[PDB]
RNA sequence: GGUGGGGUAACGGCCCACCAAGCCGAAGAUCGGUACGGGCCGUGAGAGCGGGAGCCCGGAGAUGGACACUGAGACACGGGUCC
RNA sequence: GAGUGGUGGCCACUAUUAUUGGGCCUAAAGCGGCCGUAGCCGGGCCCGUAAGUCCCUGGCGAAAUCCCACGGCUCAACCGUGGG
């Protein structure tokens, strides 16, 4: 059965970019994915996204740009410290600033970065670079 | 002889094995059966730290209080029963909680004569 | 210790609170009973020998103190295994020096030097309070002495109070309450040595001990367990602090 | 447990016949006159350590680290090792030549106190060279920056005296 | 085959549960725990041992080599049981007779057993007499007691 | 009444000299929450506790259970399956070192 | 897929996201429940009476009006036969696979060699088993009731 | 496990008299194997894997097995009794 | 290089124990097939709680051992004063 929705999106995204696909409809919407798509448009890995109503869970709609190497989720959820951003990032990313980790915390959903200079920890849901 | 420092058993059931030998501080002593005589006897014992307590083996007299508050040294006749062993009244044997009978009626020992070496007893109604 | 008590104390294992080298011999002065306890005492052989250095060896250590040149809280004490502790005077009438005996700002003892006048009090924080038989009270102070008080005045004295006390005489002559506003000098814990006025107090259930907040004097609040903070005057100190 | 046990202060080759470390080896042992291997990667094994401490800082941040930063470049300038103005960057720029350079042999060497590598070592272990008024007869030790200009023959030594015949041999270079 | 499982963030019981089942698989973890070597070792687990000489022996190499191996055949002290062992050296049988004590190691084979065209043979020789055989074979000391 | 808690007591008073609300027994210690699953003895019950230990090898979270006996007095009388807060005191019997000091929330 | 054959069969009902009823319907809600009470009364089951509903007086289904009591729910056909008390006393499924059951158990009694229907009955049970624990869990079936075959 | 006692420096099935049928267990009880525990030590980029004689803190023993006197403290390595 | 070889043990080599991080058509390896109890994994939205989780702060986790600077033995090994 269907166990989680956001690792659906991120696997489909990641496959429809290697192919040149130009756009891409995820189709059980959650107010977490709409989350880290904001995240993702922030720091310009995505064009511009909408939500479009059905009379189920809706449908989201994005745009790519084929910027994007490779993006997934993490599982399980590992928390982290206000101090331990590093040895996360050697075991996700190619280089010591390339790409994001994706963290919520008890202050919203952002990336390592803004986080780590906020000084607060949380968990880990996905990486993107 | 009376050790009392732990059981050798576990609350699953199964067994201990003992893992060093029976220290001098854990023994216990023979009980006192304080009876009803005519002449009363006690003693006197050595205790950790050098402390001392007296034991009463033979008991003749009591003291016995009211509710107001006096109290009478009196002599004892016999125990009517004591709740603590099936063959203590017939043996006439005085613990805590017992029933005695003495010449201004019935008590109930409030005391331990084999600690302190003295019985004391309230008056029953 | 299989079958009694222990009469000897390792150099490695000696307390933490101590200017000793623990490699250099094998054993170290395990101290008498008395006043203090070993988290806040040392030896009087140590400040003999090894802080001030009035002698070499131990046992030209003993003749001095034979002899009666060492005075705490002004009676003469001759045992070099005798502890001195925190806010004990330690004074050389021949050589005419006073110390008071202090943590430092790491939790090691240090003497501190005093003035004559100074020299004469000692601060006794109120440890505890009980009745005594003809119904009088006993105040246990926090080195361990005591002191009888009639039943009239029962109601100047609560614990942690600050009783400033005349040596070697033992006469009252002052008392410090402890309240808001009062000035406090920290003895143990992480915020060892430093010293404020006092800002709150806390209290919990099942007892767990209570807390204190403090200001220091650039404007810093931090706090510490009820029993570390020795009131030391009103709104400025009493006796003289480094 | 176990009580301390104390441990080797250098480190040992991964392979004993590599061709070209071999070659390298005996270029630096040659040039500087050392007496075996050991004492070579004895000097190795200090430079790893100051690398090892300068990849290590460069990816923390704090208090303590900045305090043992500072500390690091201190002490490598002291040696003589840095300019006065060298940043953390530059000590992952060091060679094994310059740590060899410090050697009292070498410094013995290029004063002009000797003719030679093997005349300046066996100056130093006789006793001839005195270093901040104190005789030092240890050929590897490490010099200081700050006493370099106070190394001289000892004040008894008989080269300290301008017509000794070997003295005036090595002037004659 | 599907993922690799279990991946749950509350399943370490299971997980350090299959690990400990698929580690007894290992052969060199088994016979550690379970000490399987001690129980069969001649030696009891020493690095040498000592030992009487009973007989001379010849011993025909693998296939496809040709020639034969000088050998002895050694009661051992410490348990009584008898071992063969391998003398090594040109010439190195001569040193040695009948009714002679020996200390004897083992001979350096692969897995701490044979080795060469002589399987069979764990152990060689080190000593006789207490004096090495290595200088008896090259010269430099003369055998005692005649 | 209060003994040190800061809860309510319960409605109705005993005998018992081992109850704290209306005896001579003290509490001290350590203070647990947990749910009844079994009350067979008399006066006895037993609690039990759930938490979870981190496996640092494996980073997860393994769960695990802790079960304690506990003095049940007449005036409270917990049954199986209700919420339960209980404290330390002096040693009861060979099994008891806690006594049930409050029901928090019935079954 | 299927809960035991493990097909994948996907028709279904497509409906379209509206909120308000169409313009065209023309009924009010007191008309649709006198029509659902009356339809109950003749013996249809609640999926039958949606059918006719659809089928012959054009009403697409009755989850597009409000509940007029409650304003947070809307309106479900059980919940107009509770407020009336027509509503069933055990859940309609479960009482269909039960009766399905029960018919099937008289046919393995004359022929006991029939070994492949009787897979089917077990099937069969596994879905009542299932269901019974569903409706225990939420209160709609009391904690004793048990389903025993020779009742 | 409960009620009533004894005994102890002290709480306690520690031990008795009476009343019940409880207590532990596939989340591994019970039984068998091997072992004194820790601070630490060896190795490895790390995650880990292996060891725990020597220095410090705790436990236990004095040929094997039982038991007492004196004392604040012992059932006592250079004190006593039996096999 | 005042050392240098032999035998036995543990770690590395080894991603040949695999959380990070392995395999199972033909090479070792998918139960002959299916139903289901504990356990693990579980769809979308709104409100509450605050157990997990994150941040700040009090009381603890002896000394020795480990890392860094400075100081004393000729430098070092070792030892002392401070910071971790
Ligand atoms: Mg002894
Ligand atoms: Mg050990
Ligand atoms: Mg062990
Ligand atoms: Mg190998
Ligand atoms: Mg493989
Ligand atoms: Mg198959
Ligand atoms: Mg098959
Ligand atoms: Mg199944
Ligand atoms: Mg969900
Ligand atoms: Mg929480
Ligand atoms: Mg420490
Ligand atoms: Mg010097
Ligand atoms: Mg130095
Ligand atoms: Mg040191
Ligand atoms: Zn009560």
């Amino acid at each position: 059965t269907l166990l989680d929705p956001l690792a659906n999106a991120l696997s489909h995204i990641t496959n429809s970019e290697r192919v040149g696909k130009r756009e891409v409809y995820i189709k059980p919407a959650s107010k977490l994915i709409g989350e880290v798509l904001r995240v993702m448009q922030k720091y310009g890995y995505i064009g511009e996204f909408e939500f479009i109503d059905d009379g189920r869970a809706g449908v989201y709609r994005v745009q790519l740009l084929g910027k994007i190497n490779k993006a997934g989720a993490i599982k399980p959820r590992f928390p982290v410290k206000a101090r331990d951003y590093e040895r996360w990032e050697k075991r996700f990313l190619p280089a010591f600033e390339f790409g994001i980790l994706i963290v919520s915390t008890s202050q919203g959903v952002m990336s390592h970065k803004e986080a780590r200079e906020k000084g607060i920890g949380g968990r880990l849901i996905a990486y993107v670079y | 002889a009376i050790w009392q420092g732990r059981s050798l058993r576990k609350p699953s059931g199964g067994r201990i094995v003992l893992a060093r030998k029976k220290r001098k501080r854990e023994l216990g002593r023979e009980p006192s059966n304080t009876r009803v005589a005519e002449q009363d006897k006690r003693k006197i014992i050595r205790t950790y730290g050098g402390n001392k307590k007296v034991r009463l083996t033979a008991a003749a007299y009591a003291n016995v209080f009211d509710k107001s508050g006096k109290g009478r040294k009196v002599r004892i006749i016999r125990v009517i029963e004591n709740p603590a062993n099936r063959q203590f009244a017939r043996r006439n044997i005085i613990t805590k909680g017992a029933i005695i009978e003495t010449e201004i009626g019935k008590a109930k020992v409030t005391s331990r004569p084999g600690q302190d070496g003295v019985v004391n007893a309230i008056l029953l109604e | 210790a299989r079958k009694g008590p222990k009469r000897h104390l390792k150099r490695l294992a000696a307390p933490t609170s101590w200017y000793i080298e623990r490699k250099a011999y094998k054993w170290a002065v395990r101290p008498r009973p008395g006043p203090h306890n070993m988290r806040t005492s040392i030896p009087l052989l140590y400040i003999v020998r090894d802080y001030l250095g009035y002698a070499k060896t131990a046992r030209e250590a003993r003749k001095i103190l034979n002899e009666g040149k060492f005075l705490v809280d002004g009676r003469v004490r001759k045992d070099y295994k005798f502890p001195v502790g925190i806010m004990d005077v330690v004074s050389i009438p021949e050589t005419g020096e006073h110390y008071r005996v202090l943590p430092n700002r790491i939790g090691k003892l240090i003497l501190h030097p005093i003035s004559e006048e100074e020299a004469n009090i000692k601060p006794l924080r109120i440890r505890n309070k009980r009745m005594v038989k003809g119904a009088k009270i006993q105040l246990n102070f926090h080195d361990g002495t005591n002191h009888l008080i009639p039943l009239s005045e029962k109601d100047n004295y609560f614990t942690s109070y600050t009783v400033l006390m005349k040596v070697p005489e033992r006469e009252i002559l002052e008392v410090l309450p402890f309240e808001k506003g009062a000035y406090v000098f920290v003895t143990q814990g992480k915020n060892v040595a430093r010293k404020g006025r006092i800002v709150e107090i806390k209290k919990f259930p099942m007892g767990w001990p209570d807390v204190v907040t403090i200001e220091d004097e650039e404007g810093e609040l931090f706090d510490t367990l009820k029993e570390y903070a020795f009131v030391v005057g009103r709104d400025k100190p009493r006796i003289s602090l480094p | 447990g176990d009580p301390k046990r104390q441990r080797k202060k250098y480190e040992t080759p991964p392979h004993p016949w590599i061709k070209e470390r071999l070659d390298r080896e005996r270029v630096l042992m040659d040039k500087y006159e050392l007496k075996n291997k050991k004492e070579l990667w004895k000097h190795e094994t200090q430079l790893k350590n100051f690398r090892r401490r300068a990849r290590r800082l460069l990816a923390a941040r704090g208090k303590q680290a900045e305090i043992e930063r500072e500390q690091l470049l201190a002490r490598l300038k002291r040696l003589g090792l840095l300019p006065e103005d060298a940043v953390l960057d530059d000590v992952l720029s060091l060679t094994i030549e310059d740590i060899l350079e410090r050697r009292l042999q070498t410094i013995v060497y290029k004063k002009g106190l000797a003719r030679t590598m093997r005349q300046a070592r066996q100056l130093i272990v006789h006793g001839h060279i005195e270093v901040n008024g104190q005789i030092i007869r240890s050929p590897s030790y490490l010099v200081l920056k700050e006493e370099e200009d106070t190394i001289t023959y000892a004040r008894t030594s008989p080269f300290a005296n301008p017509q000794h015949p070997e003295r005036m041999m090595i002037e004659k270079a | 085959p599907g993922k690799k499982a279990p991946n749950g963030e509350f399943a370490g019981r299971k997980l350090k549960l299959k690990r400990k089942k698929f580690r007894w698989s290992d052969i060199r973890y088994k016979r550690r725990v379970l000490r399987l070597k001690e129980k069969s070792d001649p030696l009891e687990g020493a690095p040498q041992a000592r030992g009487i000489v009973l007989e001379k022996i010849a011993v025909e190499a693998k296939q496809p080599n040709s020639g034969m191996r000088k050998a002895v055949r050694v009661q051992l002290i410490k348990n009584g049981k008898v071992v063969t062992a391998f003398c090594p050296g040109d010439g190195a049988i001569k040193f040695i007779d009948e009714h002679d004590e020996v200390i004897i190691e083992g001979i350096g084979g692969p897995k701490g057993g044979s080795m060469g065209d002589i399987p069979g043979i764990r152990y060689k020789v080190v000593k006789v007499n207490r004096v090495s055989l290595k200088e008896l074979v090259k010269g430099r000391k003369e055998k005692p007691r005649r | 009444r209060d003994i040190g808690l800061r809860i309510q007591p319960p409605a109705e008073k005993c005998d018992d000299p081992k109850c704290p609300w209306h005896g001579h027994l003290k509490i001290h210690g350590r203070v647990f929450e947990g749910i009844v699953v079994s009350d067979k003895p008399r006066k006895t019950v037993t609690v039990e506790r759930q938490y979870y230990h981190y496996l640092k090898k494996y980073e997860r979270y393994e769960l695990r259970r802790s079960r304690i006996h506990a003095h049940n007095p007449p005036c409270i009388n917990a049954k199986v399956g209700d919420r339960v807060l209980i404290a330390e005191t002096r040693p009861l019997s060979k099994t008891k070192h806690f006594v049930v000091v409050a029901v928090l929330e019935r079954a | 897929a299927r809960m035991h054959a493990r097909k994948r069969g996907k028709s279904g009902s497509k409906r379209p996201p509206r909120t308000a009823p169409p313009i065209w319907l023309e009924y009010t809600v007191e008309d649709i429940e006198n029509l659902v009470v009356k339809l109950r009364k003749e013996g249809y089951s609640t999926a039958m009476i949606g059918t006719i509903l659809r089928d012959q007086y054009g009403i697409p289904t009755v989850k597009l009006f409000r509940d007029p009591d409650n304003p947070n729910r809307k309106l479900t056909i059980t919940r107009i036969l509770e407020k009336h008390g027509l509503a069933p006393e055990i859940p309609e499924d479960l009482m269909f696979l039960i009766k399905r059951a029960v018919n099937l158990r008289k046919h393995l009694e004359q022929h006991p060699k029939d070994l492949h229907s009787m897979r089917g009955l077990q099937l069969i049970e596994s879905k009542i088993r299932r269901l019974v624990k569903y409706y225990k869990r939420k209160g709609k079936l009391p904690k004793d009731w048990r389903y025993d075959p020779e009742q």
